This record gives C-alpha cells, sequence and structure tokens, in this order.
C-alpha cells in the first residue's frame, strides 16, 4: 500500500509506505525542492 | 487617503497612498520566498 497526502498549512507531506518506497520518494523529493534562480533585467531606451 | 473615482456618475472607492502586500513562504532555515 502507498499513501501520500498533503498539508497546505505547514506545507508538509505525509508519506505512508514501505522503507524502500520511502527512500525512493525521498529521492523524488530531494530532486524537486531546489531554490530557483533570479534575474535582474535592465532594459534601456535611447532616443535622439 | 481613500478617494472616489467615476466609473461613469457611478463612482467607486479606491485607496491612495503608501502600500505594501507581502506573502512569504518559509523554509526551515535560510532562503525565504517573498511575493
Amino acid at each position: 500500500n502507498i499513501l501520500i497526502r498533503a498539508d497546505e498549512s505547514t506545507n508538509a507531506l505525509v508519506l505512508l509506505a514501505d522503507p524502500d518506497t520511502v527512500n525512493a520518494l525521498e529521492d523524488i523529493v530531494r530532486q524537486l525542492d531546489v531554490p530557483r534562480a533570479q534575474v535582474l533585467v535592465e532594459a534601456a531606451i535611447v532616443e535622439i | 487617503q481613500n478617494v472616489p473615482f467615476q466609473t461613469g456618475t457611478t463612482v467607486e472607492r479606491k485607496d491612495i497612498g503608501v502600500s505594501l502586500k507581502v506573502t512569504p513562504h518559509i523554509n526551515d532555515g535560510a532562503a525565504l520566498r517573498l511575493e
């Protein structure tokens, strides 16, 4: 059996699985939770 | 202030002045997200 349910309050995830499936879902989660990247955009306009 | 503005005369109330609306998302540690 396999049960993954959510919680949007503390943003958490409740897993219920056998420990091999627990390690596989940890491998999924550790490769889907990354800090994303930022861009500073400087647009410039010249008119003569 | 809070001012009226015409949408026709069918005027409406609307807020004017310094304003801020934050929505965070907080990791257990560093690198918070802000909206």
